[PDB]
């Protein structure tokens, strides 16, 4: 057969028989940076920014996974307002990831116009990030114990104004793709996964719901305040790229539904756990109280000690089940931090999903898995 | 709760089959796509006229690191190394000694701006608001060595941007 | 007039053309590529300066190294640079490409892309905002405007 | 006076091509919520000049080619034939008034497929040659519908002369009686010219000119963009005929030009709206959708004049 | 009619910039010929304008000075030429110039 | 705004207008103010050659009326 | 004579642009660089186009053929040729000849 080394950050070594794909062998590691080994040399607060940079399209959903794991070991609970902010920006982040997933997928197979319409919406959502953290992408805003700062006055009104119009933006995306026969030809019956294969290959997220499996960690194993919001889980029926595209577009509509409830049900209170041995005190009291300055000093040099133990904490990140197996030895630095990137199991199944398809279908299959190589390689 | 995205049966009554035949032969749904992009042609573009117009920012924006002073001109930094100990990228290098008048001040304060991840942890950890991230985001250089700031560059930034750093801190110090 | 004056106007014309048609080849390796995509998005619309969104490497005039350059990827990046027709410029975007950034002390990260290829503009940030990258492209255009290729040739 | 006439044809074609790149980049920009080139010159009018100068002073890219003579022949053939397809066009008076003008344009466009084929050979890249074979297969496939569709429209005109299409449409555009053919003719010109949604040669992650960069690449680009205008001018003469007043020829040219620009703009309009076909899917469009309908409509358009007593004149 | 008063705005931009020379200067220096309210001028010669009927992002802009610190900036303008006091107002970190 | 696309379209239109305007005016300049004679079939060519001989000058676009008849 | 002079100009102009485009770049004097398996489906599409092309050659003279007094004979032969061209397409279609899956 013909062997093609589609070099670059992905290197596909395919074995083509005519126009069909007989074997796809992804070569990864072109973005492997040793994140897991670096985390062992950092305190728990110092390792938080490393998680913005794994799935760098869903930055504030990666922080939440790490924060839930450290909080579980710490045996603390973030305050209720901090949990609504974490569920509000979890869904804003899911809109960010699903815009990048659908439109980049569309741009790969030719449709270049929806990318520019929706990346203006991403630009406005990057402003919400920058008004709570000061950074457009790598906020480092969700932390063990809550969030760094409180929402500035006027943000929630600006989130409301953005959310009113966003359904119309999705409807314009659907006027270009959903019924367009050319798009349906590129996605329908492409990359079919049986529900039993999807479970055994470690798939998660819409890679399961696209095959009809009724599973969503936000509803089966809820975290923060997802048990207090009402939304629907879109389920596919054919297991193909088209159904996975409709699940993602429908999840954006449900994210707007959740954002509508977070804005109304946002409670008052503080935004980080009122325990100064875990969360630093306010600067006003760090400059007046002896205890506060001691605890500020030691939380920013040594860090908080975490009891010995090991947790596997997972969330329903936009890409899929994102989790961390975090091992504490009692000190202020993690002993082990294994990162479970959902795309790692998905991309491992590209070979199976590409059997019996043409070379141009491999581009559509990689798009439907929603692969970002920050998390695949870590 | 859940919903089905693609679990509908197309009608087989003659009218519906002919409605689908018209769509296939007369390209009706491909012509809605043309209508949706003709709409955008007559919408005003979202482009701004950079560099004469700038993208909006907030007082929390994290930009170029800078070293500040008290209203008397005395440096705020008292060489405590909390910023150095918390920098995730290990980008701060500090050395200190007793100044000529007995004060506790740095003889070295370097930031490798190519190691820095612009995270703002240093300005969180400083008890005297000495090191901050100013609002500047236009300091691209032509050589790698211009991004290795020493204490003079950082003090120059503070004198250069104090008028704007002070007003950004005044607008946001009550949230921190 | 003097020969320098005549050959200085031709220098301006070719300098003007080259900075008005900067076609970039973006090595999108990590998160800094998202901000590169935001510079092409409507708000900044890099295509209005003449900077096409994405050109093929053999048609490209500038290479934007936007992300972490790992040892495994280093030889690939050099090969693309060696195949760029001249004149060719490199823009280092973000801390990872500048000096390794957050992963400077890693066993599998090149400590700055300027160990593999020569760099013309360094753009600081993690990531630089789309406006900061645009400010760096407009600085590369100003750097092309100051070239004196024909003056050096004339005075040789 | 004839040599002046040729230059009054060649030069404006290349300037029309030059500023079609600008118009394409702005039109896509405004459909994409952008602005497009608006810095280099006022409203971007100097952007085409900047690109031209830049390309023609960039370092040559030519690697080792096995048929260097074939490397130079492909751009010459592509650009020589692209200009040669303009000489019979009535606008309203043709440069070369041919009795068989329609056949002449089919013949010349069936030779431009050699430029694709020769460039694939002269690239010394087994993966560039595969790309050229796909590009050739698509082009010749859609030449079948162009000839049969064109033959069906001439059975109402009565001759292969391009100027007789003006007379045939003096009462009514041929699109009204032949809109089914116009629909397929129009899409064939897209596939023939390798434009979106049929530009699988630009499947970056999914061209044969890669071995050309700057210089010769600029010439292939001009040939391709010159054919888009020519095809859309051919479409206007064939299905949107303009009234010709012998005493005011310039009235024809204004109306004829406006039609040919709108059709050219619609090519940009289409490129901004759709994803692209797989290679097999654009073949199945031709062999299993267009060809069955084109053959059926050729039978109908041979018999229709006979059964209505509407056979056109031979002269 | 709205069609006519669109052309009124087009002409009033020529006069709003001080004539044809001023209209051309702003067209070629800044690629924009909009007219806004003058908010202030800094000690380096940069003029700052405002138009709150424009959408957020284009409602504030600076026309850079033609000479700053002994450098000819007629064609060479830089985003870093904005002094810190106006930098805050130009990037919408505040509402008060 | 969308009307900023028009200046580029205007240049294309003028460039595409020249070929058809130039041909019309050059034909009338070269053929005594008349359209260029169309001869697609050999009968039309025979008459054009007959006009060239009748012209007195060797040009077929010079017509002779009822003034060469006695 | 006009057509001969028209073709000469177009290819001479194209030839001049090609050579200068190859040589005009070669004055910057840049630094020295110092640096298929046969598919039977591509052949079948090329052959099928040829046989359809030869049928199109026989159909091209139809505009002239409709000016004859034997219209009953001409229309029969014209429809016979087009129909036989459809039969070829039907035959290749049913024999999996138009497919691209291996
Ligand atoms: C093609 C069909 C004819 C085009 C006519 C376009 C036109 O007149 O626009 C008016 C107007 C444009 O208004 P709009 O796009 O809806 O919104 C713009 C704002 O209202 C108002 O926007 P504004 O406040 O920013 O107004 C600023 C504008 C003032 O408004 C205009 O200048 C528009 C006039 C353009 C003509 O000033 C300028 O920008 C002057 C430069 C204009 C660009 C150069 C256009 C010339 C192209 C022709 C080149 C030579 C041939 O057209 C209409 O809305 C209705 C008529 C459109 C069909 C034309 C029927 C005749
Ligand atoms: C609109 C139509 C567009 C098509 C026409 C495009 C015309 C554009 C103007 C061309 C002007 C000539 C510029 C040639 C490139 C100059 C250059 O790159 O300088 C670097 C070169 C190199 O200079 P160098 O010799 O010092 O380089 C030495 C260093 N190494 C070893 C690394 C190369 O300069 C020249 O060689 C100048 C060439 C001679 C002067 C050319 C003037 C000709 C003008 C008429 C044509
Ligand atoms: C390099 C060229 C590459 C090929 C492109 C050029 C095509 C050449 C054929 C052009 C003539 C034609 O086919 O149209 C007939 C056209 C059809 O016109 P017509 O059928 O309407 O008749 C014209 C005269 N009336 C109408 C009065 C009867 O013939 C002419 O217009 C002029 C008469 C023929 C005289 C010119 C022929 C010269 C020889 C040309 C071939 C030279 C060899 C070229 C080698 C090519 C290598 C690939
Ligand atoms: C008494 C009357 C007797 C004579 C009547 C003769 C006519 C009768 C009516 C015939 C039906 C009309 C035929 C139309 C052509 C159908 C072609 C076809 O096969 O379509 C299905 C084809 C294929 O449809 P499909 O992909 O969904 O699949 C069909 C077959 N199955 C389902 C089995 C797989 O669709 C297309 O052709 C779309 C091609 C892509 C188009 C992208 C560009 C769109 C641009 C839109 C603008 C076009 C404007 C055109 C105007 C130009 C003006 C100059
Ligand atoms: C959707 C994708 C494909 C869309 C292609 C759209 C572009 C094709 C052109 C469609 C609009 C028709 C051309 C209008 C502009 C022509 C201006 C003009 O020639 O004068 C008016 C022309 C008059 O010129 P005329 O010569 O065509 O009118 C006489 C027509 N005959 C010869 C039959 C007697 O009339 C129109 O164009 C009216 C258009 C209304 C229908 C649209
Ligand atoms: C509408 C499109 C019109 C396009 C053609 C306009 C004519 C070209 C004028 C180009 C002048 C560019 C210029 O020097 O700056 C503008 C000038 C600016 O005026 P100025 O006062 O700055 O003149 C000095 C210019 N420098 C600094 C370069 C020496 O205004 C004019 O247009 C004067 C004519
Ligand atoms: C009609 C179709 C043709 C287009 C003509 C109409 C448009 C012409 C606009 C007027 C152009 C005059 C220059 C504009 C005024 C000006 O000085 O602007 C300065 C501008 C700005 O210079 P800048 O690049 O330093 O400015 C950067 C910052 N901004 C853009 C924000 C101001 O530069 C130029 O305009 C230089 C234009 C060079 C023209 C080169 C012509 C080459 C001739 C053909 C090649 C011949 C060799 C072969
Ligand atoms: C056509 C008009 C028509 O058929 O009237 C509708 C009538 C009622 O049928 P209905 O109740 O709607 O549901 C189908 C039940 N057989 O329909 C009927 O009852 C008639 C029987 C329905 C089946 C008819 C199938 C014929 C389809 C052949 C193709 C027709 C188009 C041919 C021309 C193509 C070019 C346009
Ligand atoms: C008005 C009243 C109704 C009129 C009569 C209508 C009934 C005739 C239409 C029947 C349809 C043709 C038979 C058929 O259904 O075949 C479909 C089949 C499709 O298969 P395929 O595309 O490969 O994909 C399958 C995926 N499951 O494809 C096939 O099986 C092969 C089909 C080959 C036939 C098409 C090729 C010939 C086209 C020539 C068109 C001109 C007509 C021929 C001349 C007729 C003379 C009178
Ligand atoms: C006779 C030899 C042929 C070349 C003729 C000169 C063309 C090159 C100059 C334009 C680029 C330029 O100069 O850039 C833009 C300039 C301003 O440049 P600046 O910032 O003042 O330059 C600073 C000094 N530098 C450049 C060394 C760093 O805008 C102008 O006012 C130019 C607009 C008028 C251009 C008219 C062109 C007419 C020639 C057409 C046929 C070639
Ligand atoms: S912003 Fe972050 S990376 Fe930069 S110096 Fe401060 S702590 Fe270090
Ligand atoms: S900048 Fe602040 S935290 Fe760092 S050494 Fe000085 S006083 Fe301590
Ligand atoms: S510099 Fe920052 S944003 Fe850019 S690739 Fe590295 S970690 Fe990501």
């Amino acid at each position: 057969n013909l062997t093609l080394n589609f070099g670059p950050v992905l290197r596909l070594v395919m074995e083509l028989s005519g126009e069909m794909v007989r074997k796809c062998d992804p070569h990864i590691g072109l973005l492997h940076r040793g994140t897991e080994k670096l985390i062992e040399y950092k305190t728990y607060l110092q390792a938080l920014p490393y998680f913005d940079r794994l799935d760098y399209v869903s930055m504030m959903c990666n922080e939440q996974a790490y924060s839930l794991a450290v909080e579980k070991l710490l045996n603390i609970r973030p305050p209720p307002r901090a949990q609504w902010i974490r569920v509000l920006f979890g869904e804003i982040t899911r809109l960010l990831n699903h815009i990048m997933a659908v439109t980049t997928h569309a741009l790969d197979i030719g449709a270049m116009t929806p990318f520019f319409w929706m990346f203006e919406e991403r630009e406005k959502m990057f402003e919400f990030y920058e008004r709570v953290s000061g950074a457009r992408m790598h906020a480092a805003y969700v932390r063990p114990g809550g969030v760094h700062q409180d929402l500035p006055l006027g943000l929630m009104d600006d989130i409301y104004e953005f959310s009113k119009n966003f359904s119309l933006r999705i409807d314009e995306l659907e006027e270009m793709l959903t019924n367009n026969r050319i798009w349906r030809n590129r996605t329908v019956d492409i990359g079919i996964v049986t529900a039993e294969d999807a479970l055994n290959y470690g798939f998660s997220g819409v890679m399961l719901r696209g095959s009809g499996i009724q599973w969503d960690l936000r509803k089966t194993q809820p975290y923060d305040v997802y048990d207090q919001v009402e939304f629907d889980v879109p389920i596919g029926s054919r297991g193909d790229c088209y159904d996975r595209y409709l699940c993602r577009v429908e999840e954006m509509r449900q994210s707007i539904r959740i954002i509508s409830q977070c804005l109304n049900k946002m409670p008052p209170g503080e935004i980080k756990v009122d325990d100064a041995k875990v969360s630093p005190p306010k600067r006003a009291e760090m400059k007046t109280s002896m205890e506060s300055l001691i605890h500020h000093f030691k939380l920013y040099t040594e860090g908080y000690q975490v009891p010995p133990g090991a947790t596997y904490t997972a969330i329903e990140a936009p890409k899929g089940e994102f989790g961390v197996y975090l091992v504490s030895d009692g000190s202020s630095r993690p002993y082990r931090c294994k990162i479970k990137a959902p795309g790692f199991a998905h991309l491992a199944g590209l070979d199976k999903m590409s059997k019996g398809h043409m070379l141009a279908d491999v581009v559509a299959i990689i798009g439907t898995q929603d692969i970002v190589f920050g998390e695949v390689d870590r | 709760t859940y919903k089905y995205v693609n679990l509908r049966e197309p009608s087989m009554d003659m009218k519906s089959v002919t409605d689908r035949a018209a769509q296939t032969l007369l390209w009706t749904e491909l012509i809605r796509g043309l209508g949706m992009t003709l709409s955008y042609l007559f919408r005003e573009p979202a482009t701004i006229n950079y560099p004469f117009e700038k993208g909006p920012l907030s007082p929390r924006f994290r930009g170029e690191h800078a070293l500040r002073r008290y209203p008397s001109g005395e440096e705020r930094c008292i060489a405590c190394k909390l910023c150095e100990a918390v920098c995730p990228a290990q980008a701060i290098t500090i050395e200190a000694e007793p100044r000529a008048d007995g004060s506790r001040r740095t003889t070295r304060y370097d930031i490798d701006m190519t190691k820095c991840i612009y995270c703002g942890f240093c300005q969180e950890a400083c008890p005297v608001d000495a090191i901050v991230e100013g609002p500047n985001f236009e300091f691209s250089t032509e050589t790698h060595e211009e991004l290795l700031y020493n204490k003079e560059k950082l003090l120059n930034n503070g004198d250069k941007w104090e008028a704007e750093i002070a007003a950004n801190i005044q607008a946001d110090y009550l949230y921190r | 007039s003097r020969g320098e004056y005549v050959v200085a106007k031709l220098d301006d014309l070719i300098n003007w053309a080259r900075r008005s048609s900067l076609w970039p080849m973006t090595f999108g390796l990590a998160c800094c590529a998202v901000e590169m995509m935001h510079m092409a998005a409507p708000r900044y619309d890099m295509d209005r300066f003449g900077v096409v969104f994405r050109a093929s490497p053999r048609q490209s005039d500038v290479m934007i190294v936007a992300g972490t350059l790992t040892n495994k990827m280093a030889p690939a990046l050099r090969k693309v640079y060696d195949q760029m027709p001249e004149p060719r410029y490199v823009v280092s975007m973000g801390s990872c490409a500048n000096g390794g950034g957050y992963y400077h002390y890693s066993y599998s990260v090149v400590r700055g892309c300027d160990r593999i290829v020569p760099v013309d503009i360094y753009v600081p940030g993690c990531p630089p905002t789309a406006e900061a990258l645009l400010y760096g492209i407009l600085q590369l255009q100003k750097k092309i405007k100051r070239e004196k290729r024909l003056r050096i040739w004339y005075r040789r | 006076m004839f040599m002046i006439n040729i230059l009054m044809l060649i030069i404006p074609i290349l300037l029309a091509v030059a500023f079609l790149t600008l118009v394409e980049r702005k039109v896509l920009g405004y459909m994409q919520l952008r602005k497009g080139p608006n810095v280099v010159g006022p409203y971007g009018l100097l952007q085409p000049i900047a690109d031209a100068i830049k390309l023609f002073i960039k370092e040559p890219l030519r690697p080792a080619t096995s048929s260097a003579s074939m490397f130079i022949l492909a751009p010459i053939m592509a650009l020589g034939l692209a200009l040669t397809m303009w000489i019979p066009l009535p606008m309203p008076y043709p440069l070369i008034n041919m009795n068989l003008g329609v056949l002449f344009m089919l013949a010349m466009s069936s030779l431009a497929v050699y430029s694709i084929l020769w460039s694939g050979w002269a690239s010394n890249s087994k993966y560039a040659l595969i790309g050229a074979l796909r590009a050739v297969a698509q082009t010749i496939s859609y030449e079948v519908t162009l000839a049969i569709i064109l033959l069906s429209v001439l059975l109402m005109s009565g001759s292969f002369t391009l100027s007789t299409l003006i007379t045939t449409q003096e009462q009514m555009w041929l699109i009204l009686p032949a809109w089914p053919l116009a629909m397929m003719w129009f899409i064939s010109t897209l596939a023939e010219t390798n434009r979106a949604p049929f530009d699988l040669t630009e499947g970056e992650s999914e061209g044969f000119n890669v071995e050309y960069a700057a210089g010769p690449f600029a010439l292939f680009f001009m040939a391709e963009y010159a054919n888009i205008i020519m095809m859309n001018i051919f479409t206007a003469i064939l299905f949107l005929g303009t009234s010709h007043n012998p005493h005011m020829p310039e009235l024809y040219t204004i109306n004829f030009t406006i039609k040919s620009l709108l059709l050219t703009m619609s090519f940009l309009w289409i490129r901004a709206s759709y994803p692209r076909f797989r290679y097999d899917q654009l073949m199945h469009l031709l062999w299993k959708n267009f060809l069955p309908l084109t053959l059926a409509l050729c039978m109908w358009h041979v018999s229709l004049p006979i059964l209505t007593s509407g056979i056109p004149p031979q002269t | 009619m709205e069609l006519l008063q669109v052309l009124k705005r087009g002409l009033q931009q020529v006069s709003g910039h001080g004539g044809l020379r001023g209209y051309l200067r702003v067209l070629f220096r800044a690629n924009d010929v909009r007219v806004g309210t003058l908010v202030g001028e800094d000690k380096y010669g940069n003029k700052y304008y405002e138009d709150n009927k424009q959408f957020f992002g284009r409602h504030r802009w600076v026309i850079y000075t033609t000479e700053m610190n002994g450098k000819n900036t007629f064609w060479d303008v830089d985003g870093s030429m904005v002094p810190p006091e106006w930098h805050r107002w130009l990037h919408c970190m505040t509402d008060d110039p | 705004m969308w009307f900023e696309v028009l200046p580029g379209i205007a240049v294309m239109g003028v460039c595409l207008f020249i070929p058809g305007m130039a041909t019309a005016r050059i034909h009338r300049f070269s053929n005594g103010g008349k359209e260029k004679r169309v001869a697609h079939y050999p009968y039309q060519w025979y008459l054009m050659e007959r006009d060239r001989r009748v012209s007195g000058v060797n040009r077929s676009y010079v017509s002779k009326g009822l003034e060469n008849i006695d | 004579m006009n057509l001969m002079l028209a073709l000469l100009t177009n290819f001479t102009l194209a030839t001049l642009l090609v050579i200068i485009a190859f040589w005009l770049p070669q004055l910057n004097v840049y630094s020295e660089k110092t640096s298929l398996p046969f598919s039977m489906k591509f052949f079948l599409v090329a052959i099928t186009f040829l046989l359809f092309d030869l049928e199109i050659a026989l159909l091209l003279p139809l505009p002239w053929a409709s000016q004859t007094a034997n219209l009953n004979t001409m229309l029969t032969m014209a429809l016979f040729l087009i129909i036989l061209l459809a039969v070829s397409l039907a035959y290749e279609w049913t024999q999996k000849g138009l497919e691209w899956t291996e």
